[PDB]
């Protein structure tokens, strides 16, 4: 079976900037598209299961743990729960000017541990191939690099595919993230037509991904930079303690305070 | 002693690659071969080390009008009762004698890791927050609002090989081996040339070998382009330019460091 | 008896296999050879070769020597130590004790065996809490009288479960016990 | 490590003592108090010597007239050397505790 | 506590006869090799900059099964090949340690040289006394941490404690996994250990410039076919198939930023979360970590974020993720 987890980056600052701009694309349509993708995923097979996570500057909250319109009961429950919970989360939110960058690393951490919990509870007879369909919508924060890298390595070890679906911006950190675990990376430029992309590129699971034509991966610039400047550097002088990329040879690296002996 | 000659004879045919490259450096008469190497049963043996008496007996009784089978026969051949205990003590002692030859870490800046090497009004947040709060009072518009046929067709055309977001030769085989062999030769000589290049080595005897190797770079790169010429004039297809970058970059390092040395002087 | 057993093992292939597995040293009446052999045995113990020191219970080496951590790790007792029943000196010593102080000849003889065996097997527990196992390859020790005359500290540790282990069973339990003692406190 | 033995208070150099040591010291003090010859057995090759020596020294301090001196015999000279090492360690410990030298003499023939 | 991020470690395996004994459920040698494959891959996965080397000792002779390398797959192949080894002879600690010493003597001072001797047959027949070799090991600051099997060997006890390593004996197979996984992590740097800056090079993946114009065809550098694109070097300018790899010409380590980032969690260990079985005014039925009801009377909490985590959440967080999800916020 397959356990899909959709990490929606619903950053109120950026999405409300769209709302002010009165652009055609809106967070409501984005949520509807993600809802449709989840419904189709569960449509694929009974054993398949999904989950949803919403991201905010403060925290990240799960959006998912008759036939009035003649509808399938389970997908009806999914529709109602996600709609109500997302409206609640967006309507109620404190204001903190100091912190406005969207949070994604913690959401991915919650996702990863959730997949671990499901993998433990599920019967050993059936093998579960989990996936994380990250949907970024705003620029990332510089301060989150270390934690995001740790969670990405945890995902690599645990065999989970981070399928990034960034839109309106190309986060080098997120593209680097998906490259490590081998997840696909699609940058949709036509936001109104986003859902056609998900039902074709992302929706197919790892089992059939290899035997299918999908957009080629984007080149990843694995840049390195000194802590002095944050500028690209091809030669780094790291020590045996900090393991920090530095600019030029120095008597002692500041972040270490070690008694380096010249030679 | 001609230890170098013995070693060369040992590796003359045992290892093909080593001798192939060492010979290649002389095939075109690039440089002298001296610098090449300058820079770079059980039972009888056990008895041999076990019993010094057997060693002395072997030296005195070296095969002379006799046979090794007879020598083997001679091996196995209360007074006798104590003899076994004494022999075991002495034998174990001889074996043993043969085996006995004569900081808590502290830091001042941790946020640097939090923002690693990866590189990079107030009322706007209020406006966006309220507008997005009022955005989703209506929900479940999926029936028609989520997608439209025209945009779906445009998306499929984009996913086509000629469309956006979807961009979309092993003819030579025998040339491959020649290229591999040339690359191995470059590797062998570049190894010694770069062995002490990064280190400053501000010593006379240390710098002498670097000067000699730098001249050897001219000598080897003198013959490389001739083989390149032979290969080039075949079809003028599938250009091999990666080799040129190594030579030119080594030359650039050589000349730049020569200029830096002159500047330091 | 030691020489007879050694000779029989030498005729068979058991002794050579023991030599392969670990170095073997033997004791002799002469003190000079005894001293040299024990001196080499200590070095063998220090090194990874190991050593198997065959000795006699009445041997002066047994009483003089003391075994500590990584010395005489596993004390093996081959047969109950009994003096020959022909030495007439012990006959006076023994029958006189029967006549006076009223000690049975068998009682005193078994006491002379158990005391001697405890002397020659009690060394491995010298001090500093250094692990070690004492194996007695004789069904006689399994008899209640021998166990009763055994010192209290050893006997109380001894249990009926391991009282008469077969050779293989004893080897297995020794391996497991050494595993337990290998790990720290 | 001062042990509040039933008979009196007895010093001890090492940090801890096993219960067998408590039983040993109490039985030995019982024999000394009875002033009668007796026999007892202790498993450990080492440790019994220090317990015995410390108890005898403390008993000497408590009742110097009761015991004139201790005559401690060992099988072999190499073995008795280890005993004198133990006694020297005990004397240094007691001397540090008291802060000064006391009229105590100990020797091996 | 200072930790040596970069370490050249040698896993010395003994092809002794005693390995034949099937004390473990499968053959002892096969079990050791099968679990050592996991150890090798996990060691590379938890210390990319580091490199490993396997020396197999049998019949009183030590042979380098695989030289120092940064490619886990090559070592894994060597292990699978060694599964079928005859496994006859007697090991020699002097021979194995001398081979490791010869290779590690010329290694840089900054890196931590380490040896893990998986000792199986308690015997050690060596041409020369090993106590003398111990002196050279102490001088060379090569850490040797033996893992004995079914035996508490005295010479290896003194080896481990004198040289600074640790000695252990296998209680069982489950404990064997624990021992090797423990040795995976970098060891703390002691007083004898010294740190020094090491030159590093960061390559960038490159492909055909524009429609195969001015291409850079090349095969590989340690039956490689032509490659349109690949990694390169700042100085070698020689195409490299995979990273991280030591330069074949420069002698400078080539490694990308993520590989270095993989080792930061070692510098930042996660403080253990106190385990409180009782609810303790925790009215949140759903576990914050996994948003699942707490079916057991166990809870974990930080000293900063003060969040609630279940048994699975805390175990996973301290084992693999090495960071608190909510506390990251
Ligand atoms: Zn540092
Ligand atoms: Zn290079
Ligand atoms: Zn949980
Ligand atoms: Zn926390």
């Amino acid at each position: 079976l397959n356990l899909l987890v959709i990490v929606v980056d619903a950053n109120p600052i950026w999405w409300g900037k769209q709302a002010l701009k009165e652009s055609q694309f809106t967070l409501s349509k984005c949520i509807d598209a993600v809802m449709v993708l989840g419904n189709s995923h569960l449509f694929m097979n009974r054993s398949n299961k999904l989950a949803v996570i919403a991201s905010h500057i403060q925290e990240s909250r799960f959006l998912y743990p008759g036939s009035k319109d003649g509808k399938y009961e389970l997908l009806t429950s999914a529709n109602e729960v996600i709609v109500e919970e997302i409206k609640d989360l967006m309507t109620k939110s404190d204001i903190k000017g100091q912190h406005t960058e969207t949070l994604l690393a913690g959401s991915l951490a919650k996702a990863l541990c959730y997949i671990h919990r499901m993998n433990k509870e599920v019967k050993d007879n059936q093998e579960m191939k989990s996936r994380i369909l990250v949907i970024k919508a705003a620029e990332d924060s510089a301060l989150q690099y270390m934690n995001f890298m740790n969670v990405i390595f945890a995902a690599q070890k645990q065999n989970i595919l981070i399928d990034a679906c960034v839109l309106d911006s190309d986060s080098g950190l997120l593209q680097q993230a998906c490259d490590i675990t081998g997840g696909l990376y699609l940058k949709v430029p036509q936001m109104p037509s986003l859902l056609q992309y998900l039902l074709w590129v992302f929706l197919p699971d790892q089992d059939q991904r290899s035997q299918l034509i999908l957009p080629p991966p984007v080149h990843v610039d694995y840049r390195a930079a000194c802590f002095c400047h944050r500028n690209l550097i091809e030669i780094g002088y790291v020590c045996s303690v900090c393991l920090s990329i530095f600019c030029n040879f120095s008597p002692i690296c500041t972040t270490c305070e070690t008694a380096f002996k010249i030679s | 002693a001609n230890k170098e000659l013995e070693e060369k004879n040992r590796m003359l045919q045992e290892d093909p690659v080593l001798f192939q490259l060492y010979k290649d450096l002389v095939v075109s008469q690039v440089i002298s071969a001296e610098e090449f190497w300058a820079n770079r049963s059980d039972i009888i043996e056990s008895i041999f080390r076990t019993y010094p008496a057997v060693k002395m007996k072997y030296a005195e009784n070296v095969p002379h009008n006799m046979t090794e089978k007879e020598f083997w026969t001679r091996f196995f051949q209360e007074n006798s009762n104590a003899a076994i205990i004494k022999r075991f003590n002495h034998h174990s002692a001889m074996v043993l004698a043969a085996g006995l030859r004569k900081i808590a870490l502290n830091l001042k800046k941790s946020d640097r890791y939090y923002h690693g090497p990866t590189p990079i009004t107030s009322q706007d947040i209020i406006n966006s927050f309220q507008s997005i709060r009022q955005e989703m009072e209506a929900y479940t518009p999926k029936l028609t609002q989520v997608l439209s046929s025209s945009a779906a067709s445009s998306t499929i055309t984009a996913l086509s090989p000629g469309g956006a977001l979807m961009q979309g030769q092993m003819v030579p085989n025998d040339i491959q081996s020649e290229l591999k062999h040339l690359y191995v030769a470059v590797g062998e000589l570049l190894r010694h040339f770069w062995s002490c290049f990064p280190v400053n080595t501000p010593f006379l005897e240390e710098k002498v070998v670097k000067m000699k190797s730098n001249l050897e770079r001219f000598q080897v790169t003198k013959l490389c382009p001739f083989q390149e010429k032979i290969r080039r004039q075949y079809l003028s297809t599938n250009l091999v330019s990666h080799i040129e970058e190594m030579l030119q970059t080594a030359y650039n390092k050589l000349h730049t460091w020569q200029s830096r040395r002159l500047m330091k002087k | 008896y030691m020489e007879s057993t050694v000779a029989s093992w030498y005729e068979q292939g058991i002794l050579e296999n023991i030599q392969r597995n670990k170095l073997l040293f033997i004791e002799t009446q002469d003190g000079a050879e005894t001293s040299v052999a024990l001196e080499k045995y200590q070095e063998a113990c220090e090194n990874g070769r190991g050593a198997i020191l065959l000795s006699v219970a009445r041997g002066k080496v047994s009483e003089g020597i003391d075994f500590v951590h990584h010395y005489g790790r596993a004390v093996i007792m081959f047969g109950v130590p009994y003096v020959y029943t022909q030495s007439r000196i012990l006959k006076a010593r023994l029958e006189y004790l029967r006549d006076q102080f009223q000690i049975r000849e068998n009682d005193f003889l078994t006491f002379d065996a158990m005391r001697h065996a405890a002397q020659c097997v009690g060394r491995a527990i010298r001090g500093k809490t250094d692990y070690g196992l004492m194996v007695f390859a004789d069904k006689r020790f399994a008899r209640g009288d021998k166990r009763g005359k055994l010192p209290r500290w050893i006997q109380e540790h001894l249990t009926d479960a391991n009282l008469n282990l077969t050779v293989d069973e004893g080897v297995q339990v020794a391996k497991y016990f050494l595993r337990q003692m290998a790990q720290p406190f | 490590m001062k042990l509040n033995v039933d008979g009196l208070l007895v010093y001890f150099p090492y940090d801890y003592i096993y219960p067998e040591q408590f039983s040993y010291m109490r039985e030995l003090k019982r024999t000394l108090d009875a002033k009668g010859h007796g026999v007892l057995e202790m498993p450990s090759g080492t440790g019994k010597t220090v317990s015995l020596l410390a108890l005898i020294m403390a008993y000497q301090r408590a009742y110097p007239l009761e015991v004139t001196k201790l005559i401690y015999c060992s099988r072999t000279v190499p073995e008795i050397e280890k005993v004198i090492e133990e006694l020297r360690k005990l004397l240094n410990f007691y001397e540090k505790q008291e802060g000064e030298k006391l009229p105590f003499l100990g020797l091996a023939l | 506590v200072r930790l040596g991020m970069m370490r050249h470690l040698y896993v010395v395996v003994d092809g002794s006869r005693t390995m034949e004994d099937q004390d473990l459920k499968p053959n002892r040698l096969t079990c050791t090799l099968k679990l050592l494959e996991y150890f090798v891959e996990e060691y590379f996965d938890q210390n990319p900059i580091s490199q490993i080397g396997i020396i197999v000792t049998k019949s009183k002779r030590a042979e380098k099964l695989t030289e120092l390398s940064g490619n886990p797959r090559k070592h894994i192949t060597s292990l699978k090949k060694a599964v079928d080894m005859t496994c006859h002879g007697e090991p020699s600690l002097y021979n194995s340690l001398s081979i490791a010493m010869q290779t590690l003597k010329h290694m840089p001072g900054h890196t931590s040289r380490e040896v893990l001797i998986i000792f199986s047959s308690l015997t050690t027949c060596d041409p020369s006394n090993i106590y003398d070799l111990i002196k050279t090991l102490k001088a060379a600051k090569i850490r040797v941490s033996v893992i004995g099997l079914s035996a508490e060997v005295r010479v290896c006890t003194v080896l481990a404690r004198e040289t600074g390593g640790t000695y252990h004996v296998i209680l069982d197979e489950s404990h064997y996994k624990e021992l090797l996984t423990h040795h995976v992590s970098p060891p703390p740097a002691s007083s004898s250990s010294e740190c020094s800056l090491i030159r590093m090079g960061f390559p960038q993946h490159t492909i055909a410039s524009l429609s195969d114009q001015d291409a850079k065809p090349s095969f590989s550098m340690a039956e490689p076919g032509l490659t349109l694109g690949g990694y390169f070097c700042p100085q070698c300018r020689a195409k490299y198939c995979e990273l991280p790899v030591e330069c074949k010409i420069c002698g400078l380590t080539l490694v990308s930023a993520p590989h270095l980032a993989r080792s930061y969690h070692h510098l930042f260990p996660l403080d253990a979360f106190q385990e409180i079985p009782l609810e303790e005014y925790n009215g949140e039925r759903f576990c914050y970590g996994c948003q699942g009801e707490l079916k057991d009377q166990h809870v974990y909490v930080c000293a900063v974020c003060q969040n609630v985590f279940c048994v699975d959440c805390d175990v996973f967080v301290h084992d693999s993720l090495h960071c608190c999800p909510g506390c990251i916020h």
